[PDB]
């Protein structure tokens, strides 16, 4: 093709643009090139020009589609510098109604947020260089009380404004109205009754949850912040002598200092000055999106300014006092008053870079493949979703969007949701949204799948690889980073998380803050992000640090897409309530995509998003604008659209689609049929006794469901099983019993107990061999993998089987002949048949799915038998374990999302699995007979009770292991273990594992440990040692005795 | 010096701008928030323009349009009429230059066999006879539209413009004439429609579509109805005086003319801008390349040559 | 980084130039008479360079040069060869980059089969068979030809490349394949010159032909050359490894290789440039723009590798 | 100038080779013969025009556009093949050494007995650098003596057995891994484990990686003037690419690198000025020509 490339970039941007693209073509005028060009080397010469891309780059490339007619590629940097047509200007010539209120109130309190560092216990503990000792009361509480002893108790909220403000004040005496936790008679809150003015208490709650959030104990809840005691922000058990340590000032706060009283003074005149400020006080105090934006940005430039040098040209010189010390050598670092100020300078700067940033971010636009119909009738849904989005669009951006994609699996809905979000976007500008998916570690597999559906490369798409972590490091490391002073210089997210992105990152907006390579940069300047919904989790479900600020930057500049959003077990759906609110808080939109979305969980967040919506609309955008969330729904067969301001009409509408879906699924012709199996009733006689009867079961199977081509006869089938030591165990059992009478065996294990690197090449194997499609013997028997297991073996019939864990229900495109299936809950057994036969048509009409009787959890006579994973607790117990009571014998003929979409009436919560199910899920997320709504009908986002009342992923203390090659020696391996950003060694720990192989059954897509170690490492041109600790991770449970590992069945616990 | 009217090849549809004259140039400008970019209109080589919602122009910039043989038409955005008298629809509101002095041959003509019932039944006849020969013409018999993907039924055209055809010799009145041009304009549309492997599309009316096909029917009919008016004026010919689009539309001579060129270029060109994923911008160019490479403007100005010269 | 060397579209032809480094960038530079001018080269598009009469390069140049895998060649101005030692010539003196590292299969392939003389003539025959098939596929199969005014005679053209094909079927040995090549040659270039109706082109060696349709072969034979030798490089297999063209040439792979697309894209070029009046300069770009359309490099390469398999 | 005589190769810098009077004169801001066993080696500041390459075409003069001082080797003429089976009708000396190497590489026995002679010549060269002369250590690496000899000694007599290439790699990396160690000790520059993928920043690392630079542009530069390509490796996998360059390589990499890039570390020398010793040391052994000698003697002693 001949490309035309033309550069309105500036300064800077110029020289390394012409520099770039005299490689690739010759000028043709002043800032003019032209070339003949390759597509790859097109999409090779983007690449380039987007990776070193600084904010004045603007390029274009035009191209020639038909005689006298050009049309525009692609434009890279500044798309505003050209028309829709690429053509330039001939000359140029020169939303948020809150952002002056959060920057006066952030910047008072950096201004007042690390006053409390100038007690001498503080100041001691920064020279104590010898022992450490910590400090019986937090920085930021005494932060706090020095802020009550200055505003004076009772004062008006104009009296001490005007105090302030009075640069000709230098009255000390305030420090005596001061009042002392460490004294006796238990001093009142700074929060109780009027001991605080409705401003200084926003004020005294910014400054008191600038490292943490104020999480106490215990009508409470909805009197936040009045509750908040000292025994609710840290304090310690300590001798009167350290306690009366932390009230004394020897040297002075820092009031003496001219720079800081002016700038206070400035700042207090400023808020004065401000029509009605001081009239909004109890609604700014009670407001979550002005607390909750003014507490990042405070934060955020804390984070900043705890890194920078020292810097002698703000603050008093010879000011006595100091705020931390640099951690490479304890000398003292910042004086108390020039970490003040920069904090302030920092969160004024921040506030007012915030509103650029729905402009200065990379967007996604010109997308062809979001916008290109489809030539084949089954995809032809994926064209009324966007059309229905593109109707609503204007709408959507007026009002909001909560939208539910409840179309069935196998249909191709991860284009659909890229389609839907891309419509919902401006064409000028572009889109930004996340793929959440509801898992809980994101492999490079699912990461690079989700990129081949989308059509996108790592220009576009970034990938968030590895899962959260819960705080393991709160000890040790916290210790270090207090001794230090700078107690927010730990980083904004994990250490070990890697994001996969390789686009423009040169001049970001946030770099100063965020940084240039860091991880929250990459995870921000994304135009589009897949990550998992529990690393979105921590913007609302962060108690300590500052983990908290790049989700929730990501939450407010981007869309949302909650992939498998119902896999979540029961327990962590209120985190997800919060995480909908909150992105509703701040402006998002979020799409459900789910096949078996349950009516009371749509209706709860769909309440919370309404709520946030609510918040939201009455801080950013016209004023009076009722709150009508453009509510759509998008399936297989239709989609619609429709504006409900109250959940009693969301509701009937979802129940007309549903109804509606319904009526048309019952239609469909059948595809998958169950049949129930009763198994005879500890580990290697139940185990082998399973492995016994699998060999009939899948010998019937295969024989009624298989592949024929030149005499051959291969089947695909799978075996799924709950808990993962229970499946290791049955795969020791079917590998040391043999093929059950010439029908050889192939089995793969795959669990997410094995390495990360290991786990992703038995996915990329798995996915790339069980792509099927109808009449595809031909390809299927040649292809290369199964070429050399068909032709080693004389056997004419192959069986190859998989034995997953429940990671095979999520993100797995898989087309099995058959599949035995042992019970969970409803939702396993329906994603579990939308995968025998997802891809290819036509059905013989014999049963292909089985389903045991009851579970191995029933077996072992453990009560409740559906739990982890399940919905049965000793709360709400189920009066019968088998299945032949607990299923309607009229789901085996089609099973489909039809008992998980629609809600039976009546409920029979004890004898119906999925009348439990919906029994437990309408009593936790609407009400029935702590509840979620209390999230937003009360101030409980001012504290962290809620998250620790309802926590999110709670019980299991995993650890975080690898197989760590020696230092000296890259053939020895090392079984290590992190313990504090340090990898320890464990050999002891670990030990071999022996396997038996029985007559003609070998294993299939398994991948040894060195070679795919070796592979990844070259790959990502990355030190392998640094590759295994960066990619080879395995959460496992603590245990005493240790594990027993394998490299075909990952690691099993020893005992 | 300016090209000839006939020979130039831009046309041009414009929003949210202000047109005006800038150091003696014909720009419009744009507003970025805390910019205002000018963008030049090259009026030499513009055959007319198009404002639609959110437009305005002055009387310096309108003098000059009108000094190249450029006409300005109001237009409403996405898709839409001017506005709606009741039961009819007027689209483009038509400022036709009056300094310019046009051929007095052609209109001397067309007045001189107009007032005839008769002798204006003949002539649309003879309008709809070449309509179904451009059409059969651009649909079958070349090769650019079958190269971009357009692949019709050649038995299934060939019999509908036959039946069309056979239609039009019996037709008794005006009447029956549209009758005749609505079903067959319906059967294109199921035709393009599975040509391009676009699904099942029903053609929505006034503007009312969401699929990108019934969106682009109604963005190009605004395109055929600028380069119609441009034939007219050039020719002479005053806009009112139709022969079959007169009972329901002001300047009904505009449709006439632009339904000459309206189903045998549009129409493909719409289906397959839509199967492309086409913003409307990117089908606009294409449909000014497909009416420049067979020169749409040249056959409606013949067409009415042939018209006016058979009249007699 | 720079594009995959198969995927690289520009060839560059120098003539009275200086190739230089000024300021990290290789430019070569023109003498107006009275100022210098400086003419930027895209390495990171460009396969190879051919420096013609009055060229010269430098050192940094040649570096810069042979780190992007862009190949250099000495070749001789208006279509002739370097020298002529004796009775043979050589046209190209290749300047391989060396500290790039080459894959390494097909060369052992080729240097295992390529000491035997009968496993050396049976590649020498599966090379024709892909010049015969391209050139029917180019010359009739293709409709980008015969839009530009190439009209063969297609019984004419199936009845030469038959009765090619069947003396290639009882190929003897080198000298009679190579006679059947020259005959296919002298009877192509008699049809291109009757379909183009060039009238009547007796072919002229050693570049003393005046008329167009000489010069033009003579000069595209050395962007031939120059694909050819970037194939092979590419491969990894040394230029004088050749299977056909070894008697007489130094560097015969690369001889053997351009056939391929010598009488299939270069031919049909040639007079239609002549015809249209076309200088040097446009007849180069049109060559490079037929055998970047018709992807030549990769079907060199695929040849290529075909062969060395094909070999085991 | 004759960078190796052993095979008539000249390096020409600073100069710009024209023609004048139809005979090629290299006119620096020489006499040279001008035959078909020249071989020229373009250098810094040098510029080739078309009358020159013409002229140096029609002689059998190869000619190839090399880095400062020899190393590395950019871009150079292709060499033929002397084959009968060809008839290459030119002033040029097309080799015959590509014949045998084919003729011996594709059997496993003879391609191991090849690098086992590689091997046994690597570690004649480090007993003979190291120990054999002591300009060197007189130049301030003062070695173990001893312990070099009792590692020299364990290689030769690991190497001299155990077939199997993936044996003689091992019994390599062994070798590499207690020699870098006794450098270490020799020099007292203290504990240093060499950084793989030169991500090191320590200056034995990086001086090291450069050097290996340098020995690999050497390599190149024989195995063009011997006319074997680089696929055709004898030590590394067959599918390693350039895996002759590396083989041959070796030889002079860990005889003459390590000890000049520790003495360099220890001084604390620039990287140019590091590279100018190597360069020297590299001109004093006859590194070049060693390197040819060892090809050639490694084909014909296979025939």
């Amino acid at each position: 093709m001949n490309i035309l490339l033309v550069s309105q970039c500036e300064k800077r941007a110029l020289s390394e643009t012409r520099r770039i693209l005299d490689q690739f073509a010759e000028r043709r005028g002043e800032r003019t090139w032209q070339t003949p060009i390759t597509q790859a080397g097109l999409d090779t010469l983007r690449r380039l020009l987007k990776k070193s891309a600084r904010r004045n780059t603007a390029v274009a490339c035009h191209w020639i589609r038909g005689r006298d007619h050009s049309e525009l590629l692609w434009i890279v940097g500044d798309a505003s510098r050209f028309n829709a047509q690429g053509a330039v200007p001939t000359n140029r010539t020169c939303d948020w109604h809150s952002a002056e209120d959060i920057r006066l109130l952030t910047v008072m309190a950096a201004l007042f947020h690390d006053i409390g560092k100038a007690s001498q216990a503080f100041q001691a503990k920064l020279r104590n260089r010898g022992k450490p000792m910590a400090d019986a009361y937090r920085h930021e509480w005494v932060s706090l009380r020095l802020f009550e002893a200055f505003v004076g108790p009772g004062s008006s909220d104009e009296d001490w404004l005007r105090r302030l403000a009075d640069k000709r004040e230098t009255g000390d005496a305030w420090l005596s109205q001061l009042a002392r936790d460490d004294r006796q008679s238990a001093p009142p809150g700074p929060f109780q009754k009027s001991r605080l003015p409705p401003l200084a208490q926003a004020v005294g709650w910014l400054i008191v949850s600038h490292h943490r959030l104020p999480n106490g104990d215990h009508a409470s809840l909805a009197r936040l912040p009045a509750p908040i005691q000292s025994q609710w922000c840290g304090a310690r058990d300590a001798d009167a002598k350290e306690k009366a340590a932390c009230w004394q000032f020897p040297h002075g706060l820092p009031f003496a200092s001219a720079h800081w009283r002016a700038r206070t003074a400035l700042c207090a005149q400023s808020m004065l000055e401000r029509p009605g400020l001081l009239a909004r006080g109890p609604a700014l105090l009670h407001d979550s999106y002005v607390m909750h934006v003014s507490r990042l940005i405070l934060m955020l430039a804390d984070h900043h300014y705890s890194s920078l040098p020292a810097d002698s040209r703000l603050g008093d010189p010879n000011f006595p006092l100091h705020a931390n010390t640099d951690r490479d050598s304890g000398k003292l670092k910042q004086r108390l008053d020039e970490h003040l100020l920069g904090v302030a300078l920092h969160s004024r700067k921040l506030a007012g870079t915030l509103p650029r940033l729905e402009r200065q971010l990379p967007r996604l636009a010109r997308h062809k493949g979001f916008t290109r119909r489809v030539e084949q009738p089954r995809f032809r849904w994926q064209d009324k979703a966007y059309d229905c989005a593109m109707a609503c669009r204007e709408q959507a951006m007026e009002h909001g969007f909560f939208g539910l994609n409840l179309a069935s699996t196998g249909c191709g809905k991860t284009l659909a949701n890229g389609r839907i979000l891309y419509a919902l976007a401006d064409p000028q500008r572009g889109a930004r949204f996340s793929i959440a998916l509801g898992l809980r570690s994101l492999t490079l597999q699912t990461g690079q799948a989700y990129r081949e559906r989308l059509g996108l490369g790592d220009d576009d798409l970034a990938i968030l690889v590895g899962g959260s972590a819960a705080r393991e490091l709160f000890e040790k490391q916290q210790e270090r980073l207090e001794r230090s002073g700078s107690e927010s210089a730990q980083e904004l997210l994990a250490e070990n998380s890697h994001v996969h992105f390789a686009g423009t990152l040169e001049d970001g907006p946030l770099r100063e803050w965020l940084g240039r390579n860091s991880a929250g940069n990459r995870l921000l300047q994304a135009p589009i992000l897949a990550c998992t919904i529990d690393h979105l989790m921590p913007a609302s479900e962060s108690l300590r640090g500052g983990h908290q600020i790049a989700p929730l930057l990501r939450l407010m500049t981007s869309d949302l897409v909650l992939d498998e959003v119902d896999d979540f077990d029961i327990d962590d759906l209120p985190a997800l309530s919060r995480l909908v609110h909150w992105a509703g808080l701040f402006g998002s939109r979020v799409l459900l995509s789910s096949a078996t979305l349950p009516p009371a969980l749509v209706q709860g967040l769909f309440e919370a998003y309404r709520s946030g919506r609510e918040i939201f609309q009455r801080h950013r955008g016209a004023p009076g604008r009722a709150t009508e969330i453009r509510c759509a729904w998008f399936d297989e067969f239709s989609s619609q659209s429709s504006a409900h301001g109250a959940v009693t009409s969301f509701s009937e509408a979802h129940a007309t689609f549903v109804a509606q879906r319904l009526a048309k699924l019952e239609q469909l012709p059948p595809r998958r049929q169950a049949q129930l199996c009763t198994v005879h009733a500890a580990r290697p006689a139940l185990c082998r006794e399973l492995a016994g009867q699998m060999n009939t079961w899948m010998a019937d199977l295969h024989r009624c469901h298989h592949t024929e081509h030149q005499g051959r006869r291969i089947s695909f089938g799978l075996l799924r099983l709950a808990n993962i030591e229970p499946l290791i165990e049955l795969a020791q059992a079917i590998l040391a019993q043999g093929a059950p009478e010439g029908l050889h065996v192939h089995l793969c294990v795959y669990h997410s107990r094995h390495p990360l690197l290991v786990r992703s090449a038995i996915e990329r194997q798995l996915d790339e061999l069980l792509k099927r499609s109808d009449d595809d013997a031909a390809a299927l028997f040649a292809r290369p993998t199964l070429a050399k297991a068909l032709q080693a073996s004389t056997e004419r019939d192959h069986l190859f089987v998989v034995l997953a864990s429940p990671v095979a229900e999520v993100g797995r495109d898989h087309d099995y002949d058959w599949a035995i299936v042992e019970p969970s809950s409803m939702r396993s057994i329906i994603q579990l048949a939308g995968r025998i036969r997802r891809h290819r048509s036509g059905f013989s009409g014999e049963a292909n799915l089985y389903l045991l009787s009851r579970n191995i959890r029933s077996l072992e006579g453990q009560n409740p038998a559906f739990q982890r994973p399940g919905f049965e607790t000793p709360d709400f117990p189920l009066d019968s374990h088998d299945l032949h009571d607990l299923l309607d014998p009229a789901l085996l003929a089609r099973i489909d999302a039809s008992p998980r979409i629609v809600e039976p009436f009546p409920l029979f919560p004890r004898s119906r699995l999925v009348d439990l199910e919906h029994r437990r899920l309408r009593a936790l997320m609407l009400a029935d007979d702590l509840g979620v709504p209390l999230w937003w009908q009360t101030p409980a986002s001012l504290s962290g009770a809620l998250q620790t009342s309802q926590p999110f992923r709670a019980g299991a203390k995993e650890r975080c292991y690898a197989l760590l090659p020696d230092e000296d020696d890259e053939e020895r391996l090392h079984f290590s273990r992190y313990e504090e950003g340090t990898w320890s060694n464990q050999d002891n720990l670990l030990r071999n594992l022996d396997l038996t192989y029985g007559p003609r059954i070998q294993t299939w897509g398994t991948v040894n440990y060195r070679e795919e170690l070796v592979a990844m490492a070259g790959r990502e041109d990355l030190d392998l040692r640094q590759c295994a600790m960066r990619y080879g991770e395995v959460r496992l449970r603590e245990n005493t005795q240790g594990w027993s590992y394998h490299p075909y069945l990952g690691f099993k616990k020893y005992n | 010096k300016t090209i000839l009217h006939s020979k130039r090849a831009n046309l041009y549809y414009l929003q949210h701008c202000r047109v005006l004259v800038n150091g003696g140039r014909v720009e419009y400008v744009t507003d970025e928030g805390r910019h205002s970019h000018y963008w030049n209109i090259p009026i030499a080589n513009t055959t007319s323009l198009l404002l639609g919602t959110g437009t305005s122009i002055t009387q310096a910039a309108m003098r000059e349009l009108a000094r190249a043989g450029v006409l300005v038409g109001f237009c409403g955005g996405g898709g839409t009429p001017l506005f709606s008298a009741n039961e009819v629809d007027v689209e483009v509101s038509w400022l036709t230059p009056q300094s310019e002095y046009r051929p007095t041959e052609y209109l001397q003509r067309w007045v001189g066999f107009w007032f005839d019932e008769e002798k204006r039944l003949v002539a649309a006849r003879h309008f709809q006879r070449a309509r179904l020969e451009r059409i059969r013409h651009s649909w079958l018999e070349d090769r650019v539209l079958r190269d971009a993907g357009f692949a019709v039924d050649a038995t299934a055209l060939a019999v509908a413009v036959e039946d069309s055809a056979r239609a039009l010799e019996q037709a008794p009145n005006h009447e029956h004439l549209l009758t005749e041009e609505a079903r067959l304009s319906k059967r294109l549309f199921k035709l393009a429609a599975q040509a391009t492997r676009y699904g099942e599309f029903v053609r929505a009316k006034r503007g009312s579509g969401g699929d990108p096909a019934n969106r682009f029917l109604d963005h190009g009919n605004y395109l055929a109805y600028g380069l119609a008016a441009t034939a007219t004026w050039v020719l002479g010919i005053p806009h009112g005086l139709a022969v079959l689009h007169g009972k329901t539309r002001r300047g009904g001579l505009v449709f006439d003319v632009a339904d000459l060129i309206k189903d045998s270029l549009i129409l493909p060109q719409a289906f397959l801008s839509a199967m492309r994923g086409d913003e409307e911008q990117d089908f606009r160019q294409a449909c000014l390349d497909n009416l420049s490479r067979a020169q749409a403007l040249d056959f409606m100005i013949d067409t009415l040559k042939d018209v006016a010269q058979r009249s007699t």
